[PDB]
């Protein structure tokens, strides 16, 4: 079916290779990331009734990997579908008119220049880090007699409260 | 319950006070003999 | 014809008094459930299908929440207790009647 | 009653015509009564739900009638005007929706939009209790032993 | 045409509950007589089965039947194995009828018989009184006497 | 009786699926009756330790009405747990967002504050509309009546009632109206 | 079109067999509400 | 505009009414006569 | 001390659950506990709450008869409220005079 107002389109998954520059007609520079798409097959379709959600949903796979390091049920699913495994399988909300059959590859031609997009992905793992470089606190000075208190958070909360408010910024996995 | 009603009728407000519910003997011999009075 | 209560569900009740009026008597024959207020009740080629043996076992959370939904209760009472309570529980309790 | 109509090319004609005037019943239960409530024994025995008589003291758009014409007491007039506000707010009178080019509700003294919400309710001894009904119907006969609780 | 006190039908023009009227006293006396007659005739024929009766005893009430045990928290001065007739009864009930008094039933109508089975001292009950930071600490042990009866039989008289 | 032990015990301590229609009824009253029946006071064998509750179903919770401007001034208030997480919402907005939560919180307040409260509240069932899943409109027993009465509309009042109700006064003819 | 006994039960089979038991008790006269033993 | 517990009509054109839950006093000729009820 | 002090609490708790059972039984038969007890006292039946509860449990027919009695006594009391004297007193409202 053709595009209609308010409709949506299934997304996809890509693989970040790196960054490189670009230049405009005005001589202006724009950094730009490259996103590579190896296989990016469709995996599953659902009805908005089955899902009981606001909108229908599809499933898309990422990269093909070893068929050996998976679960038996997942391998059964991939076999009865016909495609190899995929390490990531993400979900895309979509209208019903845009229903796509499984086993269909998603090439990079879905998008075009002069277009806007959103991208979701996992962040760089810095591990357990300090309150300062996690949240952006000033810390404490170095000289003037600071006794082993340089990168501490300082105070936390008041005295009458007798506790700590949930959602407070303290060190943790970043 | 019903204490004031019993009072205006002429009976004890608490039925355990007096009347046949408490004054009569609560046990007698099966042969028909009268039991001794209760200490109450 | 005056009735104190609807005599159509448990028993047909009537009161009465002695001639002196010192004792009350009640006649309360039970009700007969009408018939009208009732309801009626409700692999071929080869054998060994009679086995019909299927074994599924779930893990803790899913099974406890399943049977809790099936008995209409919470998930808490299903978790096991400790040896303290298990051994404090009286095993041969008294029973009446 | 009279119906007026204003009607032609470059000319217009305004005309008022009499209409069928209904009448009361010929047997007033309580003579020597100057107000209808006293003539019919309806001084403390009406409410919002019994709208049969309320329909008599209203305009088709849903407007209240004047005391000078209706012949009622001041207290009874304010009683019935409040009661008619209650009825309209409950929505029992759909045919009298006034003039043109969501929620169930009942027993509402004041208007819904005007009232501000109580972002805080005080303690037991100075609580902001919610109004219901009106002191006007407080004199209504209460078959129950407890009185009407107007402020929740 | 309308009585002065007449009123139209409204929400509260009349009470909310439904109007009611009591029957005629003569017909009601006839009904009482018929019911008493049939009850007496039936219990004379012997239609009933078990009999559960209420009894005021030891300053409190009980529901009892035949072949049932009962405990009382006092001493009666009755040797074990002895039989007694209980006088006070609030009512008596069978499967199809019941007889209740105003307040209690006549002596001639029923005969409740009970046998003594056991005389004991109650299990040791403890009475401790303690108050706070005033070395007020005190205890006492009590073993109240208690007697066990068994209701052996109940029978009613046709008198009515 | 003359019944067997286990079947008699079962029939006595059995649960029952009650139903009541909340269309133009007050959540307070309907929730009060539902709560008493949930903890099981209605049966003479009530005891807290004995879980003798019964399953309850409310119907048309969306079509309930308060008395007064409660839709506007009644405030359901809750703290999420974070700073500034103190939220207040009128009954009207809370009904728009979840038409069941009103009756739910009503019963949650009516009920005692024991650990059996959650069990009884999950026994209870709620549905804003005249529609029910198969099993849970099949395995029912009885529909108890409503607490209050529905006042009738002028479009509902028949003609004979109207012409029986006497007219009260005679208007003057000379009046626009 | 006349009832002799009713029986409660987990299932319909248990209910009907219990009703049969009740009717048998009623016919043989060993109902729980029978005359006690006379001594 | 100004809020007073007790209201007063300065000029005949001042007219007092009851709007959105409170008493108001409006005068189109003298807008400074506008007066809210606290 | 808690074993001592729990005795009167036992008394009160049992009285409360008795009265609650009785209120429930009356309300499912169509009556309320206050009127029920008042009517029974007026009709001269001294059935304490524990036996009332046991009766309502084990023989609902007799409890239904008691509820009918109480309701009839309520209606007789209403007729008396209409006319205290100048009328024949209720048949069940009649009382026994002892001496
Ligand atoms: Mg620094
Ligand atoms: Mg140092
Ligand atoms: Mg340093
Ligand atoms: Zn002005």
């Amino acid at each position: 079916h053709p595009w209609e107002p308010g409709s949506f389109r299934v997304g996809l998954i890509a693989l970040k290779l790196g960054m490189m520059p670009l230049w405009t007609k005005d001589g202006q520079k724009h950094v730009v990331t490259l996103l590579q798409v190896q296989d990016c097959h469709v995996l599953k379709y659902t009805s908005k009734e089955n899902c009981n959600g606001k909108m229908a949903t599809l499933s898309v796979g990422g990269k093909t990997v070893s068929r050996f390091r998976k679960a038996t049920s997942i391998l059964e699913f991939y076999r009865e579908l016909g495609l190899p495994p995929k390490q990531t399988v993400k979900i895309f909300n979509i209208t019903d008119n845009a229903a796509i059959k499984p086993g269909t590859p998603l090439y990079a031609a879905h998008f075009r220049p002069g277009q806007y997009v959103d991208v979701t992905a996992k962040t760089i793992g810095k591990g357990f880090q300090g309150v300062m470089k996690r949240w952006g606190f000033k810390g404490q000075p170095a000289t003037h007699g600071q006794t082993k208190t340089h990168r501490r958070p300082g105070a936390v909360a008041t005295g009458d409260i007798g506790r700590v408010w949930p959602g407070t910024k303290m060190p943790g996995k970043m | 319950a019903g204490g004031q009603w019993r009072l205006q009728q002429g009976l004890a407000a608490n039925p355990s006070g007096y009347g046949p519910l408490t004054e009569l003997p609560d046990w007698s011999y099966a042969d028909g003999r009268p039991a001794p009075p209760m200490k109450g | 014809t005056y009735s104190p209560l609807p005599d159509d569900y448990n028993c047909n009740v009537e009161l009465a008094l002695t001639s002196d009026g010192r004792t009350i008597v009640c006649y309360h024959p039970s009700v007969d459930i009408p018939y009208e207020h009732t309801k009626p009740i409700p692999e071929e080629t080869h054998d060994q299908v009679l086995k019909t043996r299927l074994e599924e076992h779930l893990e803790e959370g899913p099974m406890i929440e399943q049977l809790s939904k099936m008995f209409f209760t919470t998930k808490h009472r299903w978790y096991p207790h400790g040896r303290y309570h298990r051994c404090r529980k009286n095993l041969n309790p008294p029973k009446d009647r | 009653f009279r119906e007026v109509v204003e009607t032609e090319g470059k000319t217009t004609i305004i005309e008022g015509r009499i209409t069928a005037t209904p009448k009361e019943s010929p047997n007033p239960p309580n003579p020597s009564g100057q107000c209808p409530i006293c003539r019919w024994n309806l001084k403390h025995k009406y409410n919002y739900d019994d709208v049969l008589l309320l329909s008599q003291f209203i305009r088709p758009h849903g407007g209240m009638l004047p005391r000078k014409i209706t012949g009622l007491c001041q207290e009874e007039h304010r009683k019935i005007e409040e009661c008619v506000k209650m009825a309209h707010r409950a929505g029992l009178l759909p045919n009298h929706r006034p003039r043109l080019p969501q929620l169930n509700r009942y027993l509402t003294r004041w208007a819904p939009g005007s009232v501000k919400p109580i972002y805080k309710k005080g303690p037991r001894w100075n609580r902001v209790r919610m109004p219901v009904g009106s002191p006007l119907l407080r004199d209504n006969v209460c078959y129950s032993r407890t009185p009407w609780k107007l402020y929740h | 045409s309308y009585l002065p006190g007449y009123v139209p039908k409204t929400s509260l023009s009349s009470p909310p509950w439904p109007e009611v009227v009591l029957p005629d006293p003569v017909e009601e006396t006839r009904h009482h007589a018929e019911v008493v007659k049939k009850v007496n005739e039936m219990i004379v024929t012997g239609q009933y089965g078990r009999l559960f009766a209420v009894v005021h005893f030891a300053s409190r009430q009980w529901k009892v039947t035949s072949e049932d045990l009962i405990l009382i928290g006092n001493e009666l001065d009755l040797a074990c194995g002895e039989r007694i007739r209980l006088e006070k009864v609030l009512l008596v009930g069978a499967d199809n009828f019941t007889l209740l008094g105003k307040p209690l039933l006549g002596k001639d109508l029923v005969r409740v018989e009970a046998t003594v089975i056991e005389k004991t001292e109650s299990w040791p009950r403890i009475i401790m009184r303690f108050r706070k930071r005033k070395n007020f600490k005190k205890k006492r042990i009590v073993t109240t006497p208690q007697t066990v009866l068994r209701i052996n039989s109940i029978e009613i008289a046709p008198c009515l | 009786s003359s019944f067997s032990r286990a079947p008699q015990q079962w029939a006595t301590f059995a649960r029952i699926w009650y139903l009541l229609d909340g269309k133009m009824q007050p959540p307070g009253k309907l929730a009060a009756m539902a709560s008493i029946r949930l903890q099981g006071l209605h049966k003479p064998v009530y005891h807290a330790l004995s879980d003798c509750g019964d399953h309850v179903v409310i119907m048309n919770t969306r079509h309930i009405a308060f008395s007064g401007n409660k839709w506007e001034q009644k405030v359901y208030s809750s703290h999420t747990g974070y700073p500034g997480g103190f939220r207040q919402v009128t009954a009207a907005q809370l009904h728009l967002r979840d038409p069941v939560a009103i009756v739910k919180l009503a019963i949650y307040g009516m009920l005692p504050k024991n650990l059996h409260r959650r069990t009884m509240m999950e026994r209870l069932h709620l549905f804003p509309d005249e529609y029910i899943p198969e099993d849970i409109l099949k395995n029912l027993v009885e529909e108890l009546p409503q607490p209050r009465k529905i006042p009738k509309r002028l479009d509902e009042y028949t003609q004979e009632e109207i012409d029986a109700f006497p007219r009260l006064w005679t208007p003057p003819e000379d009046y626009r109206l | 079109k006349k009832l002799i006994a009713e029986g409660p039960g987990e299932t319909v089979l248990v209910a009907e067999e219990e009703a049969a038991r009740v009717a048998l008790r009623k016919l043989y006269g060993f109902t729980e509400n029978r005359r006690p033993w006379n001594y | 505009f100004k809020n007073k517990t007790v209201l007063k009509k300065r000029c005949k054109d001042c007219y007092l009414v009851k709007r959105r839950g409170r008493w108001y006093v409006y005068c189109k000729t003298h807008p400074r006569h506008k007066q809210r009820q606290m | 001390v808690k074993c001592t002090k729990a005795r009167y609490l036992k008394k009160k708790n049992m009285r409360t659950l008795w009265i609650n059972r009785i209120t429930a039984a009356s309300q499912e038969h169509g009556l309320k506990y206050p009127a029920l007890i008042g009517n029974l006292v007026k009709c001269q039946v001294e059935l304490n709450r524990k036996v009332l509860a046991d009766l309502a449990i084990y023989e609902p027919k007799t409890f239904k008869s008691l509820a009918a009695l109480a309701s009839r006594r309520r209606h007789e009391g209403f007729a008396a409220a209409l006319g205290d004297g100048k009328e024949p007193e209720g048949i069940f409202s009649r009382v026994v005079q002892y001496h």
